């Protein structure tokens, strides 16, 4: 019942934990918070829907060993895959959604993830409905090689498609958000928000050495024009309720 | 290079009576039977030879009076992203890719052809006003990635590519996009994001460097081969996936060694894929393209 | 200040029996006489107070729940250009504006709300995303002209500017721009291409600062009050001229005298010129500023 | 007959350097080239008409001294403002143009050179032609204080308007190109071209010292990123007849 912070290393009771949105008491840190959790923490109890609940990955390029790899993480998270997608309420007022969860194989962007982010959106676009993302992620899958490469376009495409009805996208990014998933949707929001510390950029270290033998703070991505807003999660609800409330088809 | 070696071999003693003449024929079907029968890495270090033809090599072979056009309006011209417009059997069109470098002095010029965040927007302008004018796009791929590193980043390398993405996808103008060189994942599908996709037969595409992937998942960077050969990065390997529309004949020992009569061929597919997008209206390409990303991956509902 | 010099000298006789009161009463009248009836160098001093209400004093006052928004998705967040989204009697609008600050240490984190090029960027990014939702855009104009140098430059501060003038030309959606401090030339009128523009008596709007044009005109900087009242660049001056819709009265002393008296004043100006454009559809609207300024001008054919 | 260079002091025979098109035959420096030899410079024998052929300025903010600096410039120059326009064809394509003259009153943008601009581009605009626009001034003429201003979003609306039906603007930034100038219409060409030396800024030295107390060049411009072409006067006809015919309306 107990979960450690990995900035201060103090020991804390989970309970008061998750009621604090897995904020840090002592240091302030911003512990991940898992999908399912992200979604509570912003939606009106008892109103989220959940799409495509059961789509499972598969294996186009033959990658040894990634099908089991996949269950290893279903086995220890609980999730299908690594994005939870579907409708809910704010305070009146409905929108569809997609928590990005980085437990499952690092939040890793392949076909499934592509396919329900699609889904939503596509949704959303029907029924003229804000939608909201949280990216978590490590770039693309590379299991899947290339398709995980084409998924960057298959998510933009919907994205577009969804901007040009007149209809907001919020893009909210959790630490950490890079690679491909940063280069693709998490950067085009109408409105882009993030956290305090979260850890965003586009090629890690061990990416660009092999390739070509605190700058990636949120804080800092502010500064450098890239963000709308750092959001304390203490605030997390209000802004997002402020926002939709902005953006309500009158 | 690697895999000549045994033709290293075969002319070392012919160069030292009766020897001579079978030694001279049997180079010349062993050779072809090389080139003929290509592993993927073999494909790998072809597109990696520093003097594979660059996108400027191409051009005066494909379009007649090009004119390159320079800036984003906004910080730089970039080196390793060039552009212009042209003509292509009469019609207008905008033409826009990574520029590689030809020497060392200027690969250094041109960054290797790795854009910076003012390459994309570059690119992006140049795209822009030939939707404006509803001018044809063709692209060309050459780059190991989009330039990375602090600099890059902290002027929005991220944002740069990421906005491509989403402005290419409704573009109301045909574009046909083709990987001369390597197809460095985001790099190279920021302005890739196209109607019709084409590929040299000896070109890579794939969301990491084998050398990456080899570090990475193989824990151990001396492993790119069988990275390679897994990743599934060759023309062939892309097209039976229907991410790419087409393949296009390399000349025998790489595109290199005849720049006109790869550059004809390049025309040849660059014309019939714009074919194929006549009877699309200014609505309904954009709906292609729309309907080419949009129908990309495999799952299990 | 240069112009309460008579007042000071009243007040100093009075803190040194009969006299006192017949004094505090002159006081009185002399007080109003001076602030009512007030000469063109008297109201640019006025304006270039340190304390002169800014664009953040007076938002709290007139919109509900304002959400400041940062950044140009480019480069960096101007701290002199600040904007954001809120309520407006129900309404969701955009609101942008420069940001002078306040005290001495403050006016160095904004620059003295002089935009870089950044600046007029992140106030595109905003109205284009108003114009996107169809939301009303209010503008705030406080500043001495764009900052200017080589930095300002060399990342673009007339294609800022200049791209800005197009972009608010077609808006679709209603534009309503407003002075409270100084109006610097195309600094000003970057943020200025409105359906409406509104002035406080006392702010000012010009092509050039009058120290600017007495040390080119009158080869004497030395002399830029006489500059300022040939310029022209007072509330009344401009309203004549027909190129502004109104001027806001403004409380005795200066704007900074009252704030909430000063903001409630701007909120009904506000609501009545929006009020206005109503009758105007999305087309309609950009035509109608299309209209104002296409007719600005005189000349002889 | 002869005007003296004023980079290297070499005096010349003007009649050759007029079909060297004003470049400095030693040292390559662009000489100034007056309106109407711009305008023949660029545009088929006999093609040309002129717009507006008569306008005068006045004086709305009763400038003193204002109308009779106007006649020392006209006299001087032989224009009757600092802008000539019109049509004209080049190698058989209609375009409409207007070529500004720093001799006149330093090329400053008033109430005339507004208007004369704006007819122009709206009447491109009617007839789908392209316009081309010569940038050469110091600013705005001061002696109409707020108009001149004001005359940086006359023109934009009218720009705008013609961009809005597809159609090509090229700005071709003379030396010097300055001020409201350079932060109007000189800066949003379709295409934006200029020539080698050329001096392109925004605040002067005098303004920005007094207003609050070689980068300039053209070639510093097109490094960073504003000039689509830094164009020599021998490719300038050749250039602009490419350009035309590249966005001929097929
Ligand atoms: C088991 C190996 C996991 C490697 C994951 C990894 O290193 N991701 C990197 C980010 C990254 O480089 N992502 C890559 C990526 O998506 C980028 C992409 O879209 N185009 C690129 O060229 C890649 C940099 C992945 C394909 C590896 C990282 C570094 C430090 C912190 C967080 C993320
Ligand atoms: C007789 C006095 C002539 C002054 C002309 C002048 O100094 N122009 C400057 C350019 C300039 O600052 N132009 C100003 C101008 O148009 C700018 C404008 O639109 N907004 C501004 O704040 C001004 C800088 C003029 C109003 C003075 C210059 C300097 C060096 C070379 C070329 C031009
Ligand atoms: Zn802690
Ligand atoms: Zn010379």
């Amino acid at each position: 019942i107990m979960t450690k912070c990995p900035k201060c290393k103090k020991i804390m009771y989970t309970k008061e934990l998750a009621e604090n949105l897995n904020v840090c008491f002592n240091c302030d840190h911003h512990i991940a918070l898992t999908a399912y959790k992200r979604i509570e923490a912003i939606s009106d109890e008892g109103s989220f829907t959940e799409f495509d609940k059961g789509m499972t990955s598969a294996n186009p390029l033959d990658f040894p060993s990634y099908l089991e790899k996949i269950e290893k993480d279903q086995q220890k998270t609980g999730l299908k895959e690594a994005v939870v997608t579907g409708t809910a309420q704010l305070d009146g007022m409905k929108f569809g959604v997609a928590v990005m969860d980085s437990r499952f194989r690092m939040g890793s962007m392949g076909s499934v993830i592509g396919e329900k982010i699609c889904r939503i959106i596509d949704y959303c676009t029907e029924n003229r409905l804000p939608f909201i993302l949280f990216s978590a992620s490590g770039g693309a899958r590379m299991q899947e090689g290339i398709i995980s490469l084409m998924q960057m376009g298959k998510t933009s495409v919907s994205l577009k498609r969804h901007s040009d009805a007149g209809l907001l996208y919020i893009s909210y990014l959790t630490h950490p958000t890079t690679g491909g998933v940063s280069a693709s949707f998490a950067s085009v929001g109408d409105i882009n928000l993030s956290e305090p510390k979260a850890l965003i950029g586009f090629a890690g270290r061990r990416v660009i050495e092999q390739t070509i033998n605190d700058f990636q703070t949120a804080e800092f991505l502010l500064e450098h024009g890239q963000l709308d807003k750092v959001v304390h999660r203490n605030d997390m609800r209000q802004t997002l309720s402020e926002i939709l409330k902005i953006h309500q088809e009158v | 290079l690697d895999f000549e070696k045994p033709l290293f071999e075969i002319r070392n003693k012919i160069e030292s009576q009766e020897e001579i003449d079978m030694l001279e024929a049997s180079l010349e079907r062993e050779t072809k039977k090389i080139y003929t029968n290509l592993k993927p890495w073999d494909r790998v270090q072809i597109a990696r030879l520093q003097e594979r033809p660059t996108t400027l090599d191409y051009i005066p072979y494909i379009f007649d009076s090009f004119m390159e056009l320079h800036g984003d309006r906004n910080f730089r011209d970039d080196p390793a992203m060039i552009g212009g417009i042209g003509f292509l059997n009469g019609r207008a069109v905008t033409v826009i890719g990574q520029q590689r470098g030809k020497d060392t002095k200027d690969n250094i010029y041109r960054n290797f052809g790795m854009a910076h965040p003012e390459g994309y927007r570059k690119a992006l302008r140049l795209m822009k006003q030939a939707e404006k004018f509803n001018r044809p796009i063709f692209t060309f791929i050459d780059t190991k990635g989009a330039y990375p590193g602090k600099a890059a980043e902290e002027r929005g390398q991220s944002e740069s590519i990421a906005t491509n993405l989403i402005e290419m996808a409704s573009l109301k103008v045909p574009v046909i996009a083709i990987v001369i060189g390597e197809g460095g994942s985001g790099g190279a599908l920021g302005i890739g994001i196209a109607n019709k996709v084409l590929m040299l037969e000896n070109s890579t595409y794939s969301v990491i460097s084998p050398e990456g992937a080899a570090a990475l998942l193989w824990k151990d960077s001396n492993l790119a081969k069988i990275a390679a050969e897994t990743m599934k990065i060759t023309a062939h390997d892309i097209k039976q996936l229907g991410i790419i529309d087409d393949v296009i004949s390399e000349p025998l020992g790489g595109a290199h060694k005849d720049i006109e009569q790869q550059a004809l061929a390049i025309k040849s597919a660059f014309v019939a894929q714009l074919d194929s997008l006549e009877s699309l209206s200014r609505d309904e390409i954009a709906n292609d393209r729309f309907e080419k990303f949009r129908n990309i991956g495999s799952y299990i509902e």
